């Protein structure tokens, strides 16, 4: 039975730093990078005051982490940012954003106007003209 | 591709007195640690953080909402959009291959099942 | 660091004497309690395969007087003529 | 139903006639000796039709659908005791003896003989149930969802009443479906548009559409004690079959608009399955699976002609079981955790090894491992629709990947470490959570020894 | 953000509409007899005008 | 973390991330002396922007071809078989339901199981006589006394003071 600030409210200027913290202290003293300022654009169906989004994600990635257990195992107490998307994703490696896959796909985009052609054995190529001559033309004698 | 992620900025010597916001979560871990450690709970911790988790977005999202905003009306984009597609889709379906079916045939003899 | 000096000193003797306490089996400690109780290949591959080949060659001596399609082998793949027929072939 | 309503209705004069808690092992003990009675006289042969005695039963002969009303009522009593205990014996036995009334309206329901005995024996629900949403539910805004329990399935099907006696004083009467020999045909008009439309409408308001079911994620999520008529609740949706009655006479020919229910049905199909991989409720996990694959049979009826009338015959009782045990899943895990709240569960499969292959084969009917009566239903549903075109395998196919991940969404919930908490949850899983957890799968894979029983006409 | 919105939009209207319109109902009968009978007579006039009331 | 050890956490990185492209042992040895060399560039200056435009450098080829693949030591964050051991996973406290004869066994072991749990019954006469007394007003990481000013039992006593061993 917790009734005093068990939800958001219709914010997000309805004095905004009393809002943290005087309850869901998702800021410290309303500069902290996350008072709850953060209601995207509002308008919508999105967050209100709601301790919640634009705060800094991407990941809980289960790090190394031991000053509480407080990376995605282990309930560090009033943190929550987003969830439900994050116990499978993670932050950035070493290369970055070049999509050269599609142009290692395009290898055989050059081979793909190869499959027009044919492949027959015996003889050679000899490309010139209509020496090479595939079919049958003539009859027995 | 999502992300770079920043990973490293500079620093020395912005913002001196922006240190111990730590002390918000470490009086709670103190608070969690004295809660957590007792001869006998034997109960979950109520941990209010998924309380106004859920409630705030399973609920009060429709008292949070007004549809003052056409971004807010652009799920006609969305839901009815395909819905009128498929059929548009269906609707050339199944007469095509009727008249193919009235008009001719093309089937085999065998077709008892179906 | 000069803080934590007395930590880690009375931890060893309370973690590891947890683990010296949990190093604990007195005279192997299982009761079990109560109660009790190679050449022969005789009877553990005879229960294992030597029973089950008389039932189910049963159920196929009762299964093609009764069901009309039994075995359905197939042709006899013979290039010659044979004694099994009366003709032969080059 | 000779004499089947007669003896369970004696039983209800026996709750409160009795001593103390002898009333729960009297009360179960008496309910499995009618289960051989329903046994024995059905399940009779068999070639159009048995005509059971009179006006009052036509024996469900096309369909049995019988034997599954009758598993449940000695098989939630068992499951209500795990909190109810802590009333008066008045009051406690007040809730006994209205889910047994419960069932003796759909004893006689399913059978029916009629129409105009069926609209009030389909309406005869709702009045035991909603009571049940009032009093010894759970935390609050109940009453609204008590309310939106209402005024959908009595909004749709008041036009029942407008339809049926519009029948019944124009072409003979609608006391004998088997008397409907002679039936007119149904041109296309302004005015049989709408006799088509109340005729189907009504049906629609219980096994839901992607319209019109925000009700059914309330019931379900705000329930009784612990899925105490939510096992009731999954034969009040799957119970709606008497479109199978209907509509297979009585305006067959109009099918030119039959097309935004095939659709509307579709594209909600796919899309309701995925509205859930982001919920945060364990009782609204399973709510929404059960649109899905329960919205699978519409399109196996309107579209006709039969080895469609095969699957969907048995797509009834797939979920039926299925989602029946998955509550009893559901209702436990909540006596020992009080919060149905899905992400507190980290740290499972070490305290509870026993039930942990009761959560593998449970999970496993979904994708369901085509030797069941779950996958030999929904290849029927291939082999009707792939006949009317060739586009039909696309989003129902898609259907059977997307419950392959939502399914298995849960069993990975189960393995985590450290667990954080719990010096409560010790229970290690007594007797009445095993043997409950038990007789589902039970007679489940039994009928697929020799799934002849469950089959239509068809 | 869709299914129990733009779906919560259109049957929670109908109880916010009734609610509305049950409203101008009641609170606007607070006495005041002088106002009530001068629109009996309103009633009885126009059913004179009107219709088939007097054919 | 301040700006004097933020040189420390590359410079152990800095050698580790190069033994993941070595052949040999000696090829890895002789380029750590080699890479000391650049190390003593600026031996020992002030802590000014002198100090961090050589970090501010060693932004790039440092990131910049950093660790195509490498040695991870199984047993860590991440690298594989990091928590294999998860069939047994040391599930502590799992032993309060019992319904005996099957606490037949282990005898002694539950005789001193309840021993120590004294040390549990009776520490809030002593730890929390502490806990509102070392605590300022709601400040920093909240370890007790080390000794706790006459015995320090633990002040992490019990779960961590027999937290869970690995095998
Ligand atoms: C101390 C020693 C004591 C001695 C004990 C006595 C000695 C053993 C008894 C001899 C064997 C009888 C036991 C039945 C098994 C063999 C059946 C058989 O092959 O003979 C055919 C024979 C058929 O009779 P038939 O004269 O050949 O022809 C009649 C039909 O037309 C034939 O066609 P149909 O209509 O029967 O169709 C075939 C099919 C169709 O039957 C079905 O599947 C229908 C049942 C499910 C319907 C859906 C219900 C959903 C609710 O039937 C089967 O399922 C056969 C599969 C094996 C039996 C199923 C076992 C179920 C448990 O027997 C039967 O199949 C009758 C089935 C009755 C099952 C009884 C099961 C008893 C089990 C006792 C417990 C044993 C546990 C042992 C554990 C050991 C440690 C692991
Ligand atoms: C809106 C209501 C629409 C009803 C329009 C009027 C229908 C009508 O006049 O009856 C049609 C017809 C009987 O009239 P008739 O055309 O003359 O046929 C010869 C018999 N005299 O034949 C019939 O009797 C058809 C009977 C079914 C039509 C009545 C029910 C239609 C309304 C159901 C729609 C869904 C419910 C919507 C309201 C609930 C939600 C708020």
């Amino acid at each position: 039975a917790s009734h005093i600030t068990k939800d958001m409210l219709p914010g997000p200027y309805p004095k905004t730093p009393e809002e943290r913290a005087a309850a869901a202290k998702k800021y410290n003293m309303r500069v902290e990078d996350y008072e709850p300022y953060p209601d995207d654009g509002t308008g919508y169906g999105d967050y209100p005051k709601l301790p919640d989004r634009s705060q800094q994600e991407r990941d809980p990635w289960y790090d190394w982490d031991h000053p509480d257990l407080r990376l995605n195992w282990g309930e560090p107490m009033h943190w929550d940012l987003d969830m439900y998307i994050r116990n499978r994703v993670d932050t950035s490696p070493t290369p970055v954003n070049w999509n050269l896959m599609c142009k290692h796909l395009f290898g055989f985009v050059a081979f793909m106007l190869f499959m027009f052609w044919v492949g027959e054995t015996y003889p050679a190529y000899q490309p010139v003209g209509p020496k090479q001559y595939p079919y049958n033309n003539l009859y027995l004698e | 591709t999502t992300l770079d992620p920043a990973e490293y900025d500079i620093s020395s010597e912005t913002r001196k007195a922006q240190a111990e916001r730590l002390a918000i979560r470490s009086r709670l871990k103190r608070e969690y640690q004295l809660q957590y450690y007792d001869p006998s709970r034997r109960g979950v911790i109520e941990d209010p953080a998924l309380v106004r988790w859920t409630y705030a977005r399973s609920a009060n999202i429709y008292p949070n909402f007004r549809p003052n905003t056409k971004t807010s009306l652009l799920g006609a984009l969305f839901g009815i959009g395909p819905l009128v597609f498929w059929y548009y889709v269906f609707k050339t379906d199944r007469d095509r291959k009727e008249k193919l079916i009235q008009e001719g045939k093309l089937d085999r003899t065998f077709n008892i099942s179906y | 660091t000069p803080e934590e000096k007395l930590r880690l000193q009375q931890l060893r003797e309370l973690r590891r004497r947890w683990l010296k306490d949990q190093e604990l089996s007195p005279r192997e400690p299982v009761l079990p309690p109560q109660r009790v109780s190679t050449y022969r290949h005789s009877i553990f591959a005879f229960t294992h395969v030597l029973i089950p080949v008389w039932i189910i060659h049963y159920y196929l001596k009762y299964h093609v007087t009764t069901k009309p399609y039994t075995i359905v082998e197939k042709k006899p793949r013979i290039f010659p003529g044979d004694t099994i027929l009366e003709t032969g072939e080059v | 139903m000779l004499k089947y309503i007669i003896p369970t209705i004696m039983l209800m004069p026996l709750t409160w006639l009795s001593k103390n808690n002898m009333i729960w092992v009297n009360s179960t003990a008496h309910s499995l000796l009618i289960s051989f009675t329903s046994l024995l006289l059905m399940n009779q042969f068999g070639d159009n039709s048995l005509n059971f005695s009179l006006l009052f039963f036509s024996d469900s002969l096309s369909t049995p659908l019988l034997i599954l009303t009758m598993w449940l009522l000695p098989l939630m009593l068992m499951a209500s005791q795990h909190h109810l205990s802590k009333e008066n014996l008045t009051r406690k036995k007040l809730f006994i003896t209205m889910l047994i009334s419960l069932q003796l309206f759909l004893i006689m329901t399913f059978t029916a003989m009629e129409l105009i005995l069926f609209y009030i024996l389909f309406e005869a629900t709702l009045v035991p149930t909603l009571i049940i949403i009032t009093r010894w539910g759970n935390q609050t805004e109940r009453l609204n969802a008590g309310l939106y329990f209402l005024f959908y399935t009595l909004a749709g099907s008041l036009p029942l009443l407008v339809a049926l006696i519009y029948i019944q004083n124009t072409v003979g009467s609608l006391n004998f479906l088997m008397l409907q020999y002679w039936v007119q045909p149904v041109h296309n008009s302004w005015s049989n548009v709408f006799m088509w439309l109340a005729c189907m409408m009504a049906f629609m308001v219980k096994m839901p559409l992607y319209g019109l079911h925000l009700w059914l994620p309330k019931a379900h999520v705000e329930a009784p004690i612990a899925g105490s008529m939510v096992l009731a609740a999954v034969l009040l949706k799957l119970g709606g079959y008497g479109m199978l009655r209907i509509t297979l006479i009585l305006n067959p020919m109009t099918d030119f608009m039959a097309y935004p229910f095939i659709m509307l049905s579709l594209w909600g199909m796919i899309m309701t399955s995925s509205i859930c991989l982001r919920q945060t409720d364990l009782k609204s996990l399973i709510a929404y699976s059960s649109v899905s694959h329960m919205a699978l049979v519409i399109v196996a009826i309107l579209i006709q002609t039969p080895w469609s009338y095969m699957g969907a015959t048995a797509l009834m009782i797939a979920h039926g079981l299925t989602s029946s045990m998955l509550f009893c899943l559901a209702n436990s895990n909540y006596e020992r955790i009080h919060s149905r709240t899905m992400i507190l569960a980290r740290g499972l499969q070490t305290l509870l090894p026993l039930m942990a292959t009761w959560w593998l084969l449970a999970s496993l009917t979904n994708l369901a491992l085509p030797p069941t009566i779950n996958l030999i239903g929904e290849l029927f549903v291939v082999m009707s629709t792939f006949s009317w075109s060739n586009i039909t395998i696309i989003l129902m196919g898609v259907n059977m990947v997307i419950t392959a991940l939502y399914s298995l969404y849960m069993l990975i919930m189960t393995q985590r470490g450290k667990y954080t908490y719990h010096i409560n949850n010790i229970s290690p899983s007594f007797t009445r959570e095993n043997a409950l957890m038990s007789l589902h799968i039970l007679p489940l894979l039994l009928l697929t020894l020799n799934p002849k029983i469950i089959l239509g006409p068809l | 953000l869709l299914d129990l919105i733009w779906l919560e939009a259109i049957l929670p209207k109908t109880i916010s509409l009734a609610q509305m319109k049950a409203s101008t109902l009641v609170t606007n009968q607070k006495g005041l007899i002088k106002l009530y009978f001068l629109s009996f007579l309103i009633t009885i006039l126009i059913s004179m005008i009107l219709f088939n009331f007097h054919e | 973390l301040t700006h004097q050890q933020k040189v420390l956490r590359l410079y152990k990185r800095a050698l580790r991330h190069l033994e993941s492209w070595c052949i040999h042992r000696d090829k890895y040895r002789y380029f750590a002396c080699l890479l000391r060399a650049r190390f003593d560039e600026h031996k020992n200056e002030k802590d000014m922007v002198k100090a961090t435009q050589l970090l501010r450098e060693a932004e790039e080829e440092f990131w910049h071809g950093q660790h195509p693949q490498p040695y991870i030591f199984p047993e860590s964050p991440g690298g594989t078989s990091y928590e294999r051991y998860e069939c047994y996973k040391v599930p502590e406290w799992c032993l309060d339901d019992w319904h005996p004869s099957e606490k037949a066994m282990y005898p002694d072991y539950f005789a001193k199981r309840e021993q120590w749990k004294k040390l549990r019954r009776e520490s809030w006469e002593r730890e929390v006589k502490q806990l509102q007394e070392e605590t300022p007003v709601g400040g920093p990481r909240t370890e007790a006394l080390p000794p706790a000013r006459k015995q320090g039992d633990l002040p992490p006593l019990w779960w961590h003071i027999v937290t869970r061993p690995r095998e």
